[PDB]
């Protein structure tokens, strides 16, 4: 809200200390150069003369947390990965149209989630590399624990925006990440730490969902005695149903398993945490038991994710049970020229050319 | 649903039923970061969002938008924002009593 | 091998008029408002609120108009696409075409529209506005002439004494047949 | 109120005329074939050819007529696009409809859409025959009538009495002076 | 029996003549009540609360359809009634489903000359374009001109048609 | 010296008349020379075969436009015919690059009339609509009823058609 | 540049430079395994390839499609398949011959 | 508890492999192609060419799969058919699966199918176009090994030390048992 | 008759013998009331007769289809269409060359 | 090079066992009895109840088993079709083959009919029997051995000085396993 | 489906569907195709549909019971011939049948 | 004579041996030449020219056909081997159709062994799932392990294995 006639008039009083009155007559100037101003609006432009007006009076991504008003949003980025739009059921039955976009700073990278109609207002418009201006939008907490930016009805989003915060944002070139590890199946061994493999998803083994702290993101105990979820490192909190993806990559020189934990597995599969728990649940109501359920379930409806090709990371563990696993931190789709260029090498290594 | 029309109101007489607002005034200064800016109209002061583009001190404009009722006040989402600084007033004005004194009666006659 | 003039109009009297669909081939589509008007071509003045939307092989182009008194779907079939090419949204306009109907809302088929200073917003604003005064006192001058009698010779020969035209009696007669 | 009938015809008969698009009000777009005949409603049988493009919003829609001699774009705009769903590829129908103008290319306002069976077909190519040879005919005979005397009064008394339709000669008039 | 004559030929008065020809338009579709025994119309009374065959006293009505279109055989263009049992016969559709159909059309708040203009144009439109013959009765009306009111009709019989043709070829000097 | 008249009451031999209207259609624009200084069509003699004005003697003839619309101004339907620079102003074009333009348009194998209403149509389809003040008189056609000749032309006024439209009101009796 | 209609030839009749054809035919054998089918009018026999379908042995249809020239042989791709199994053959033979009995010479008359 | 890598293949090596059908129910199926190598699994990319065909009770599900150098089968039994409907004619698809031979024709049951981008086409040529070469030469480096030691201890122990790996030599062996 | 490869070619090398032939390309030239449109690879211009649907103008594009051999001309009757608005033609190039030199050759190694 | 000998058993515990599908390529699928037996192979004996169907296209053979204890559908894919055709309804055979389940029903993929002769029969029911009281009186004396210790050396030294196989111990295990 | 059973001419029971008999054929009728089965206990009423057995020869009948008002009477399906075969075996291991199996699945557990 | 034994308790180097089971999968279907006399296969001298049997002389050689298919019991699963007339009987077709069929398969193009092979389980699949009881010896090879070379065979019979199940039966302690 604009501040008031009688603000205006107090605080210029305050500012130059002119009396009411002085001011009053300076006000009956203005209009009579032009009497299609307001009392408010004349006071106003005598403040813009006075130097008053500036009584409305460099934020990055880091310091950004949960629960912030969207007014004081107000934060530029460069896109670092585009998602493909996706599609959500509201709370009426109603499908939404969702899609999210990751875009960073030299600060930090945050995720923001575009919503509803103005994914075709914005979604076709922006591209990769392109400079977004944020305001007046909604932070939410993801499960990784980083804020997520919400774009709402409310939220607003300008392309190409006349600030001074554009320049410093580094190029897509200059982004720089972890090297970790390239590697072959067959030539790796229990223990072996930042290790990526490039490959084919050739089995489903399991798909599960589970309750875990909202916080540090793990597994919550629930206590039969008690009943409720406590947590041996925040005590009492409110369970979130996180979901865990078992399946078996393949190479063309050997076959090994992988573990996929929360938000990828939700990328991947594209269906949020819980629509697995209903179907685990109806499963479940069935008489089947709980193992045997998430194998029915990998297996009659998930089955189209075999055959894809990936490049995964992470980390590798043995059990005595399973044998070698491989804990992954993370995944991404292909990028090719690359690929091409070390077959290039390769062949240059056989001495063909 | 057809959309609702717009209907033309002056910022000391806007109603709480309404939703899309046309407004017909000057601005007084603009804040750029917010991409915001101050409109007056002769017997009060506006915030008009705008979205893309900007304009400038001391221009009679027109803008078509829609308002938002929150605990912060009254701030209108303008939509579509046009020039008038080149045109008349005085007579839109008297064509607007003119035209609000003699519609509640016109419909009245004529049955069927 | 004549063709009738454009009446001026609120959207709003378009909007709630009585439509009436030709049958034979040799009389055109029109309508008849509440006050008993009866419009062949519309010619309205205002504002556009949304981006046009044409499809990608010109085969149809159509956006929206606003008076502040109603929404209207300007059309534009064929060859008529030309048309929805010279508007872009966020100006005044000025529209000349036909009326038609298309599940149940009013719409105007583009034969006309052109870019226009605000000046000849409020002049279309005077015009409508003694227009439809006009008519609204004929039309309450001609209602007790019909009521008392009807369409008969001495009714016709009565009417053209006190100086109303012809057709406001047969306007009137198909305006309270489709009352039942 | 008088519809004028629909004639039936082959399509290149309808690809080779000369359109007259009608300037006022209370006359019609028509066409004029090689042979001095006016239409204002085709009638024809043919071979759906290609699957009907229906626009997603349910605004147009379209789909090509083969029957032997030409093919022709079939359209409908508007409310009428649901006929051009109730045929796909292969179906062998009968399409009643206007005539329209668009990029030096004739086509078929759709009316009325319907399947039939190969005995129609059969039919139908046996009467445009016979409808043909006898305009031809009357064409012939009305020719020589025409260029020799001219448009005079007795003229038309020459034309009743030999049994030649007065709309004939006028056609023919203004055949020859669209060619000219 | 019916005579065959074209359309141009029709003039009112005339009786027993058949038509050949296709439909273009639909004008009007609907249903009434009549007697379940002479099929005739029956007045009901508000006052009295029942229907009135002045044939056979009160009665049970039953609905019976009126459909109204228009027939052209490229030489004319007459409106054409068709009275129960072959109407539905034609549409294909049970009388009842009519009568249900241009009820729920009333309650929409819609008069009821305007909901079975709605019906005929909005459901009933794939009948335009159907070769048909009918036989029945040419009677004036002052507000719509002719008007042939179908006793029955059937589907064309082809070959009579073809030699009808051959006929008139061989006439006019090619055959 | 001009006097103003409603289209509705505009009759043949009418003389120095302006309307206010709106172009309403647009039916054909085309060009031709004639004398330079005296604005009047110059004949191209064959028997000397020279651009001959029979009032100056032998000049140089140059080219100039001629404009055919229609205008309407919600009571009926007039057309207007303009002369030269007049069309340039209201075209904002140069008469000469119509010149050339209407010669690739003809040279496609298009007759001199259909190509200039090909050019009217395809090209100048962006005025209709504006509203304009036609001045001129007004002459009787056999085969088009009546035409004016435009003498001059000029975008409407404000002030003076809200005074007289303010004064009609008072007629009226609103205030 | 308008397209060429399906102009109809008979098989024995088959020429070299038509691109588009129509047969009224009988089929006599079928191979689904193949999508083929042997197309025999009396005058003689052709392969014709399907799409998806293909139908059963012994009825009267018609196809539309273009003709396939190669080293191979001389087969008709189907486009349009029609059953024809109530058709009259006799009356439609009658009146093709009629058609270009007649055609030509009606043509020669009018004089421009 | 072990699962054998999949290969990458030609079409064209597939065709002309030589098929040995286990007999014990602990040892499957396999296939030896042209220049000694043992298949377990494939892994093809190529261009579906025909509509997929489904039983009406869906005991089975099968479609066509080509490259460039072949066409094949892909087939899918009893639960599996479900695959058969993810797939359309004119998609770009990745199979992983197995080998199974029927009337002296070698046919692929699928168990996974997957579409995917070109770049993955020219990813695929590339990568098999280095197997095969590698293949190759480790071929003609074992091939004499075998033809003038033969299969001994020694021998084994000369191409273990000599960079070829153990069971191509039983490889060897085996394809040199089954072309006599 | 078993089912030949689609046989990869370039427009200029286009054999007499040549039956299915996959060509990769753009397209320079589009008509849709013919349905047909033109094939610009570098080295020629083709004929290209669709069936169902066009592709744009301009954008890399990938049709399977059979060959029409007539006086005419030379048309491709396409069956299969899919866009390669985004991948690397010299890298499919590159490894067709390489392809093309290596495989006779290896074929050779090796004996039974 | 190995094969597991077949095992005789009745109808319904092939409905009611659990089925354990093996997903390494060196062992295969197999079904667990409630009293904790092996299947491989099914054998049974009994009559057909309805007519052999098979596909037109000589792709999948099914019929119907039965012996009074239960219906079990018999399947042959592709080749072994054949199977389906020596067998007319209304006849006494025994079946050989392995075992699948499918959409949560048990199956029995055929490897070989013939016709027999009831006393067959008979000795069918004794030895089914036979091997029934063997092995439950097996699984009764391995249990308490399972559950006193479990899987320790001293549990399966003591369990084979007493004469049970060391392998039981380790089906029970699967099978308790099953269990939750 | 429901399984095959098998039962007794004077044991039949109300609950029984779908039911095999063995018995020998005593007489026929043609005019309805029907015939009567004796196994040494009782008289059976069989209603073939087309195929006729002879008499004096045991066999077997897979049919179905008609309990209606006309009488009774067994829409049979299935007759298979046993001349060559014996019976005390059958019924001895019927027997042995009948007073085992119901004991076995009720022992062990899980 | 000939001694009972059960398949899992069978040991190499026994003779006289005599087992029940069932067929479940045929191996080989060959037939050869041999001596008319010892039944033994003759060796054919490229240098004489004829079927030398070194314990005759020269003798006319004769078919003979060998028979290889697979037997289970219920205990395990033996690799079985017939010569001659037994698989005459067993299998009821006369050598000569034999030996046209394989020669039949080798016309096409294919060598004896999976022509054999093709042979036996294209027109001799029938057999497998009837009982047989086989009488011979165990034979061990070098890559078949064990093969029981059946000197005879003979037709289940019913009542002694019925009895020999009711003394089993008897013995484990149920009567
Ligand atoms: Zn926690
Ligand atoms: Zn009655
Ligand atoms: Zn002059
Ligand atoms: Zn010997």
């Amino acid at each position: 809200s604009v501040l008031t006639k009688d603000r205006i008039i107090e605080i210029i009083e305050r500012k130059t200390g002119m009396s009411r009155e002085e001011i009053e007559e300076e006000i009956r100037k203005i209009m009579e150069e032009d009497p299609y101003l307001s009392e408010q609006g004349a006071a106003a432009l005598l403040a813009e003369r006075l130097g008053i007006d500036l009584i409305e009076k460099l934020m990055r991504i880091s310091e950004l947390y949960p629960g912030m008003d969207p007014r004081e949003v107000n934060v530029v980025g460069r896109v670092l990965k585009k998602y493909p739009p996706r599609e959500y059921t509201r709370k009426d039955g109603s499908v939404g149209r969702v899609a999210s976009l990751i875009i960073y700073d030299d600060s930090g990278r945050a995720r923001v989630v575009l919503w509803d109609a103005k994914v075709s207002e914005y979604y076709n418009k922006i591209e990769v590399g392109d400079v977004i201006k944020v305001l007046d939008a909604q932070v939410k907490e993801s499960l990784s624990g980083l804020p997520e930016l919400h774009i709402n009805f409310r939220a607003r989003i300008i392309l190409n925006p006349d600030d001074p915060r554009v320049e410093m944002i580094p190029p897509l070139e200059e982004v720089r990440v972890a090297t970790y590890t390239r590697k072959k199946i067959k030539d790796i061994e229990a223990g072996d730490r930042f290790v990526e493999v490039r490959g084919t998803i050739a089995k489903v083994y399991r798909v599960l969902t589970y309750d875990a702290c909202p916080e540090c993101k793990k597994k919550v105990d629930y206590d039969e005695g008690l009943g409720v979820w406590i947590c041996p490192e925040h005590g009492e909190v409110q369970p979130i149903k996180m979901t865990i993806l078992d399946f078996g990559l393949d190479d063309g020189t050997g076959y090994i398993r992988v573990t996929l934990f929360g938000d990828d597995a939700e990328e991947l599969l594209g269906v949020s945490p819980e629509e697995i728990a209903e179907k685990i649940k109806e499963l479940e109501e069935s008489g089947l038991t709980t193992k045997e359920a998430a194998r029915k379930l990998a297996e009659d409806e998930f089955y189209n994710i075999i055959g894809r090709e990936i490049v995964v990371r992470g980390n590798v563990i043995e059990d005595r049970f399973l044998g070698l696993i491989l804990r992954a931190s993370s995944w991404e789709d292909v990028d090719y020229r690359r690929e091409i260029e070390r077959i290039k090498e390769e062949l240059e290594k056989l001495g063909v050319m | 649903r057809r959309r609702k029309p717009a209907v033309e109101r002056k910022i000391s007489e806007i109603r709480e039923e309404d939703t899309r607002v046309s407004l017909i005034g000057r601005v007084i200064k603009v804040d750029k970061m917010d991409y915001m800016f101050w409109l007056d109209d002769g017997t009060g002061v506006a915030i008009i969002e705008s979205e893309s583009d900007l304009p400038k001190v001391g221009q009679v404009v027109r803008v078509i938008g829609r308002i938002i009722r929150n605990e912060e006040g009254i701030h209108i989402y303008a939509e579509v924002i046009q020039d008038f600084s080149d045109a008349d007033l005085e007579a839109l004005e008297e064509i607007r009593e003119l035209e609000r004194k003699l519609l509640p009666r016109l419909e009245g006659e004529i049955v069927w | 091998k004549k063709r009738m003039p454009a009446t001026r109009l609120y959207i709003k009297d378009i909007l709630e008029g009585y439509f009436v669909k030709s049958e034979g081939d040799f009389e055109p589509n029109y309508l008849i408002t509440k006050y008993a008007r009866k419009v062949y071509r519309a010619k309205i003045v205002g504002t556009v609120v949304r981006e046009p939307l044409i499809a990608e092989d010109e085969t149809y182009g159509k956006f929206q108009v606003d008076d502040g008194t109603g929404v209207i779907w300007v059309l534009g079939f064929r060859d008529d696409t030309k048309f929805a090419k010279l508007v872009r949204k966020g100006d005044l306009v000025q529209v000349i075409g036909k009326i038609a109907e298309w599940r149940d809302d009013k719409q105007i088929l583009v034969e006309g529209v052109s870019k226009v200073h605000p000046n000849m917003w409020i002049l279309h604003r005077y015009e409508t506005l003694k227009e439809k005064i006009e008519h609204i006192k004929k039309a309450k001058i001609a209602l007790e002439i019909y009521n008392q009698y009807g369409i008969t010779a001495k009714s016709k020969v009565i009417a053209k004494n006190k100086g109303i035209e012809e057709e406001l009696l047969e306007v009137i007669d198909e305006l309270y047949g489709i009352m039942m």
